RNA sequence: AAACUUUCAACAACGGAUCUCUUGGUUCUCGCAUCGAUGAAGAACGCAGCGAAAUGCGAUACGUAAUAUGAAUUGCAGAUAUUCGUGAAUCAUCGAAUCUUUGAACGCACAUUGCGCCCUCUGGUAUUCCGGAGGGCAUGCCUGUUUGAGCGUCGU
RNA sequence: GCGAGAGACCGAUAGCGAACAAGUACAGUGAUGGAAAGAUGAAAAGAACUUUGAAAAGAGAGUGAAAAAGUACGUGAAAUUG
RNA sequence: AAUAGGGUGAAGCCAGAGGAAACUCUGGUGGAGGCUCGUAGCGGUUCUGACGUGCAAAUCGAUCGUCGAAUUUGGGUAUAGG
RNA sequence: UGCUGUAAAGCUGGGUCGAACGGCCUCUAGUGCAGAUCUUGGUGGUAGUAGCAAAUAUUCAAAUGAGAACUUUGAAGACUGAAGUGGGGAAAGGUUCCAUGUCAACAGCAGUUGGACAUGGGUUAGUCGAUCCUAAGAGAUGGGGAAGCUCCGUUUCAACGUGCUUGAUUUUUCAGGCCAACCAUCGAAAGGGAAUCCGGUUAAAAUUCCGGAACUUGGAUAUGGAUUCUUCACGGCAACGUAACUGAAUGUGGAGACGUCGGCGUGAGCCCUGGGAGGAGUUAUCUUUUCUUCUUAACAGCUUAUCACCCUGGAAUUGGUUUAUCCGGAGAUGGGGUCUUAUGGCUGGAAGAGCGCGGUAAUUUUGCCGCGUCCGGUGCGCUUACGACGGUCCUUGAAAAUCCACAGGAAGGAAUAGUUUUCAUGCCAAGUCGUACUCAUAACCGCAGCAGGUCUCCAAGGUUAACAGCCUCUAGUUGAUAGAAUAAUGUAGAUAAGGGAAGUCGGCAAAAUAGAUCCGUAACUUCGGGAUAAGGAUUGGCUCUAAGGAUCGGUAACGAUCAACUUAGAACUGGUACGGACAAGGGGAAUCUGACUGUCUAAUUAAAACAUAGCAUUG
RNA sequence: UAACGAGAUUCCCACUGUCCCUAUCUACUAUCUAGCGAAACCACAGCCAAGGGAACGGGCUUGGCAGAAUCAGCGGGGAAAG
């Protein structure tokens, strides 16, 4: 079986020096150098993987249409939907919560 | 003879502190007008593992009073606190665990940790895994607070001084033994080069004041006056007593 | 052990050429030329080596304009141009 | 290595030119002296230290 | 008796003593005061019709200008080189210049021929981008100019 | 340092380390260490040519006052050697 | 950055049997350990072998310790003569 | 050759030689050698002696040449045997690379050969690196020490921006609006990181040149599309989709960005194998036979997934489910969908390339023509990448440059027309330095062409648990002074009657055992071990038998087809052999000592010494 | 004190050239040849017995004796060399 050589001055097995082997048009057998794998964009409040969001390395987001680095929602491509929806329930509860005090909070500022 | 390890200690060369990997210092928020007055609402954002310390850290985010910002401050997480939690701070901030209370608002024997030697420093009593400050009584007409160290020794601190009250988490992690070799070198891998520990018995007269001889042995008294100089404090300095702690003290 | 297999693991320069004197006396990790002491100001000379002064001195290269000033010297320090003479 | 500096490469170019025979028509010079390039270098035998 | 060993002589070897030199050294005396931010000493890299070194020089590179002198240089070659002459050769003299990359070394940096910014000119359909040419941007301190700061402080 | 004149000085293992492409060649990671090496002849006139040899060379010849001066160069001691 | 192939078989989990209970027993599964046999590797026990004007100013041969961690190792970096 | 003197010495004959030198009266001194393990240089005996013996191994012929054990070519015989004697690199070297010539010196024999000697030639980048970032650290500035060379400090007792962003102005003036926690700089050719592939080509360069096909960054900028009269888009209940589809200050997040081990799954390359179309080998006999070609790059489009998520629904007779037991009223199973595109498929790239054949041109620069290049299968296979999981820690396993999204709502926007270069297409540019070769039993360091040392990538067939050992294919070498003999003594290796440690300080050295299956296994014990304890049986070849599965077709408990090596048993058989080479524990009863794993005297001591967990004391 | 140990020691089984007591075989040396070619060491050298002697002579005294040139081995001496 033919044997392939890096085709690069770095001879060492690091991160950025993985390689495959590919067959060649030509019937041969030479070394591919392979990409570091993409990281999956992850949201802020519970960590997990966005979907719909392309796995790119950072700099190749630069060089991608909007569309694929975000999703049509508030928070699109910054939080998950499910993070979304505790955000605008919380936010509604809370603030109604916050009318009921006060009317509350008037009716002993008056006659005690 | 030579210069002994105790005194190649200080020049610190091979013997600093391994702080790669530590995740900040661990210090109060600054004492500003919020907590002088009122207080001021935190949220527990991550409760993490410090290489090093036997205690786990608490990041806690805050708002700042005066700029639209996050602030991120770096608490020794207590015993009970949790992801989530909402943390207090201030002069009018509640009694519960993981609140930051200055010491003439607890009550006495509240358990009390991280507390302020002085006040403003942010921090230096209790802070070691299961630890923590008991306060003994107040008093209010020199503004004075005793407080119980985890050595037995009573203090006098000022009533404005801060502290978390609970207990310092992680605690008893002395029980279990560590049973190799290995476990105490990776213990010290993140620490600093301590380990391991020749006997200075088993030197030659260059080393150490206790090597050399036929047989291993020390040949004077272990116990050193606190008045001898660098390469003579090896062994038992300023020793008031020797020997088996038998009953009380 | 000390000897021979030893000294087979030296390919590591401790030393590279000085800019200053172009020697190889640039210590690498002190960024320091052991022979004319550059970056110094100063050049790196001592009284206990006068052999050392021998090798890099007044002389030692070509005195480029220090040749000249004797024979400047001797003229009163010209200004001008020469005149033919009728 | 392959991988050099230019430094270095400037000192391996002055190099290879000084280590050249003596050209003959010198010997034919009147009151000459010189016999034989004697500056020669072998690559195995005097390290250029460079 | 040969061979062999040893001694001696002649000639030839090995080797480089002796003799004789000597553009060198050493010491004494006499006279003089002249390095550098107007960039020194030193370093690197280059330069000749044919050169590796030494010597000289710096992209004007074994040298340019000028003054003097007066026919060479020379190992070979060769003038679009020269001879009763603005004229060969000449560190003879020397007063005008050139002086790469550096170096106290000065935009920052330098185990990199790495990275800026400003002005004028110029090319590409360009106040902004890319290329080129020229000129600039170190620190401490002094005198002065301008612009400022301080309820330090005076006046209304 | 620059420019000069000298000596009851040394005479190439001496005199400066260096009379020579000497602080050179070369050594050491580095600070540093650091040599050896002068002489054909007035003049290369540095041996054309023939011959044996694969060649280096040899034998004749030639130049030179001398080749008992051939660059392994004035003289050419001793050890050692044919 | 590197570390063949086996042995043993810890927690956890599944099923069955016995028992009034407290509980016990059996078969699997699982894949722990500064565990173990043993390569590369790292080391250097014995022959008091070879060599000992050596291949070598410390090597060569067999034998041997260890081989998933207190492991081995490149480069960068720090510590400098009482 | 002699003469004189007791002598130190003086004179002289002959030969050689070529430029200076002596006698006497005095002066002066670096003034007399056999020794100092004297200094520098030169030369001997030893002596044609010790020796040129590791790495299995060479032989015949021809060519060249004056000369051939050693050069070249052919034939053979061999070895490394993919953990290489193969193909590349990092460090280090520096021209050792290639062609031509060449043999004085070197290659411890030789030489026509060479990494030697001489003359020339040779290293092509927007995409590979450096350059940039920060790491441990190094280190300017403001300051503070120090007689000073200089030391400390890098968020620091500092009035610290060579600030940006706009509308502009062509009036080279401006008008403003925001900020300045942190931020000099150096520090990685193995960390982070914008972008390139295939085929061909040289004597020597190629991810660099040639042909074709792409990609990134920076700039400029028009057309098409898109959007707006409801000004800054629509669709889906939703997950979310798309060719686009404003968004300042400021803020919040994400990527960069991360240990290790275990089994499982998927892919890729390799291995194995069937048919067909070619070529080569064997053919006394046999062999539908043995060997070999049948390939597909970066890049673009469509499609493709475990995990995760959404809608429906409401669950005990608890169900789903992994090799590994985890999940579910905080919503399972079921039904239906969304996403990442890792990976595979189809198509374009692209057959025009490459490969294998056949037929022709010719000294011939260099070719021309024709045919074929197809369809499958298999797996506890090897290596590697990824995925979903699980174990582990008093150990939780970098940073920064850089890029993106979101929140926010500043500002500016249409109708006879307005905006945007995150949709498509188009135009221009990408500088500097490295680039040859070795990377080692001859290109590095050990004085050297030294049996030493020196980091790393790829890895075929058979046997086997095995990447061990042994044999072989591709590739590469055949290098190590040689010839003739075969004394003693050696070095390395074997065997040995009877006895079996009587040898010796001592079983030192050697022998014996050894794989696998099955049986059996003591004292003691910290209950984990001891343990492969001890001690036994079997093992070849051949011919069979049985068991263990997959996919389809509706008591389908059956038929059909396909498929991997594992296990168990039986008969026969042979000079009783059989882990047949290779590989491969000797065991037991006790005492001293250290608990154990681990560490050190490089180059005479590896231990009972050191360390260790544990215990205790002191500040 | 279970387990562990290239730690020190005694005994037992197996095993054997460790031994009784040696023998034989293989490759490479040694050996001889072509080519190549060192080094340690060296007052002068090299036959014994006795004597005396710095009390253990190669040399002196007295005796024994004594014949070129040599090759392989060898380890008594040179109070051998370092
Ligand atoms: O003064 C005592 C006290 C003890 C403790 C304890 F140690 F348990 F944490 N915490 C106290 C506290 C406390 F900080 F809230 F825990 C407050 C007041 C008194 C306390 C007594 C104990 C009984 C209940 C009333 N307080
Ligand atoms: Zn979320
Ligand atoms: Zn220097």
């Amino acid at each position: 079986a033919q044997r392939v050589t890096y085709r690069r001055r770095n001879p060492y097995n690091t991160r950025s020096n993985k390689i495959k082997v590919v067959k060649t048009p030509g019937g041969k057998l030479v070394a591919q150098h392979v990409k570091k794998a993409a990281s999956r964009v992850k949201c802020g409040d519970c960590g997990s993987a966005l979907a719909g969001i392309s796995t790119l390395r950072p700099r190749q987001y630069a060089q991608v249409s909007k569309t694929h680095k975000t999703v049509q929602r508030a928070y699109g491509g910054s939080r998950c939907a499910n993070c979304v929806k505790e955000r605008i329930v919380r936010a509604f509860l809370i603030e109604e919560q916050k009318i009921v005090k006060r009317v509350l909070k008037e009716q002993q500022d008056k006659e005690k | 003879g030579r210069v002994i390890r105790n005194q190649r200690k200080g020049a610190g060369s091979i013997f600093t502190s391994h702080t790669r990997l530590r995740k900040g210092a661990a210090k109060l928020r600054t004492l500003d007008y919020a907590e002088r007055h009122g207080y001021i609402r935190g949220v527990v954002k991550q409760i993490i593992h410090d290489p090093g310390r036997g205690a786990p850290l608490a990041k806690v985010a805050f708002r700042d009073p005066y700029k639209y910002k996050l602030r991120e401050e770096t608490f020794i997480a207590n015993e009970g606190v949790y992801t989530g939690q909402f943390i207090y701070a201030g002069k009018k901030a509640s009694l519960n665990v993981g609140n930051i209370l200055p010491l003439g608002a607890c009550p006495e024997g509240t358990i009390v940790s991280n507390v302020e030697e002085k006040v403003g420093d942010r921090g230096a009593l209790g802070r070691t895994s299961g630890n923590y400050v008991i306060i003994i009584g107040h008093n209010p007409d020199e503004n004075k607070t005793r407080v119980k160290l985890p050595s037995g020794a009573k203090k006098i601190i000022s009533s404005d001084a801060r502290g978390v009250i609970g207990v310092v988490a992680g605690g008893g992690r002395i029980d279990k033994p560590l049973l190799k070799a290995g476990r105490a070198f990776h213990k010290y891998k993140v620490k600093r080069n301590s380990w391991p520990k020749t006997r200075g018995v088993a030197m030659n007269p260059v080393d150490h004041p206790h090597g050399g001889g036929n047989h291993q042995h020390i040949g004077k008294a272990s116990t050193i006056s606190r008045g001898a100089v660098s390469g003579q404090k090896a062994g038992l300095i300023a020793a008031r007593r020797t020997g088996l702690l038998r009953g009380t003290q | 052990g000390k000897g021979t297999p030893s000294l087979g693991k030296r390919h590591n320069k401790s030393h590279t050429l000085c800019n200053r004197c172009g020697r190889r006396s640039f210590h690498v990790q002190k960024k320091t030329c052991s022979s004319c002491g550059y970056p110094a100001a100063k050049m790196r000379s001592h009284n206990w080596a006068l052999k050392a002064k021998r090798r890099r001195t007044t002389g030692t290269g070509r005195m480029a304009y220090l040749k000249h000033v004797t024979r400047r010297f001797k003229n009163g320090f010209q200004t001008g141009v020469a005149k033919a003479q009728t | 290595p392959s991988q050099k500096s230019f430094r270095t490469k400037q000192k391996l170019a002055k190099a290879q030119k000084q280590n050249r025979p003596l050209p003959q028509w010198i010997r034919l010079r009147t009151d000459n002296k010189i016999r034989y390039n004697a500056k020669r270098r072998h690559w195995r035998r005097t390290k250029l230290g460079i």
